[PDB]
């Protein structure tokens, strides 16, 4: 994908 | 934190009287995101007016494009219409072809 | 020559009006090409640009369900961050994020940028080695050492130095007829009497793409910066822009003052002057 896929908790 | 729009209302190309146009309206540099901006012709608001999708610039500070279509006369006055948790009231930048 | 694309993302809590709005749009240099936005009927990716249209519908629900599970993060980041500054229910916060890459004329990237920001105010940002991070408050350094604790950066280095890169190449070659053509300004010079003794210069750029570029008013080749009324860059509406710089001249000085316009698309720097002949 061209977007960051990745999923961050703050 | 919040700061104020800076508003600017142009044209897209050099005013020709009876000649079809878009009348912009450029609202920048405010925060938060939530503000009301209305496009106004002869001091009442146009029906119809789109904007671009919201986005800020590098010191997060919002910015905004609404624009209708409009066709200058010498007799017509266009304006913008902004509100903004910033300003205690609606803040009106009338269009000037010279700017 | 040097190019970048960046994502934004806003997620802004209303209280009592629902869901928090999620907006992500996407930028290859001073081009949009998409969009999102939560409050839409169907929510899905969209494209603003003519070149991005080229994709598969597979690219595109990838692109949606990318920013379906994004929305639910930062929704949940929304909540995380009103238990770091010891917020209420009731008050409307924002989330920004943005990231992106920037590539020189090769193409091989440059800097890898994540920057994420609170309430309109710096939070944790990605340095530039791009394996450590810098945090503006308290609140960010737990956030800081959990980002740390998961190894968050090796992802984004990862993404950054590669997904990013491949993508941009390919937005570039795709739309390498408007993204890499560099419209000039047209300039001309205008006259404004505020008075009998007094006027005004405003120097004009109008239909340049890209955004990026420098105007300035001499009098007598001596630069005046102090003196010049110089607008933000602004939107045509046709995906390029317009600035212009002003200056209050006393009668009988116009000729004494220069114009000039720097741009990509400009062979030589223009210098112009008030042409009323014409």
């Amino acid at each position: 994908t061209s977007t960051l896929q990745e999923q961050i908790g703050w | 934190i919040q700061r104020t729009p800076k508003i600017q209302v142009y044209s897209r190309h050099p005013a020709e009287n009876g000649k079809s146009n878009f009348l912009n309206c450029y609202v920048s540099g405010f925060h938060p995101s939530d503000i009301e901006v209305d496009l106004l012709k002869n001091g009442e608001r146009i029906e119809k007016v789109e904007h671009s999708d919201l986005s800020f610039s590098k010191d997060w500070s919002f910015y905004l494009l609404y624009y209708t279509e409009f066709t200058p006369t010498e007799k017509d006055e266009y304006a913008c219409r902004v509100n903004h948790v910033t300003l205690s009231q609606p803040k009106i930048v009338k269009w000037d072809r010279d700017m | 020559g040097s190019h970048s694309m960046r994502y934004f993302y806003t997620a802004m809590s209303r209280p009592g009006r629902g869901e928090p709005r999620f907006i992500a749009v996407g930028y290859v240099d001073d081009t949009q090409f998409v969009r999102f936005d939560s409050d839409a009927a169907s929510p899905r990716m969209a494209p603003r640009a003519p070149w991005i249209e080229q994709e598969g519908p597979e690219y595109w629900d990838g692109e949606t369900r990318n920013m379906k599970a994004s929305a639910q993060t930062y929704r949940e980041n929304l909540r995380i961050a009103l238990r770091y500054y010891n917020q209420s229910e009731a008050g409307s916060h924002i989330i920004q994020v943005m990231y992106g890459c920037d590539v020189g004329p090769d193409g091989r990237l440059l800097r890898g940028h994540d920057q994420s920001a609170y309430d309109g105010k710096d939070y944790i940002a990605l340095n530039e080695d791009l394996s450590s991070w810098t945090a503006a408050d308290t609140a960010a350094q737990i956030t800081q050492r959990k980002w740390e604790a998961a190894r968050v950066a090796e992802q984004l280095r990862a993404y950054l130095e590669g997904l990013c890169v491949e993508w941009l190449r390919r937005y570039l070659e795709n739309g390498k007829e408007t993204l890499q053509r560099a419209d000039p300004p047209k300039t001309h010079v205008t006259h404004h009497p505020i008075s009998d003794h007094e006027a005004t210069l405003r120097c004009w750029a109008l239909g340049f793409y890209p955004a990026e570029i420098t105007l300035t008013w001499q009098r007598d080749g001596e630069d005046q910066t102090q003196d010049t009324e110089l607008v933000e860059t602004r939107p045509a509406g046709d995906r390029t822009f317009q600035k212009w710089a002003a200056v209050v001249v006393p009668s009988g000085e116009e000729q004494r003052y220069t114009c000039h316009v720097q741009h990509e698309g400009l062979p030589k720097p223009l210098t112009l002057r008030w042409e009323p002949h014409h």
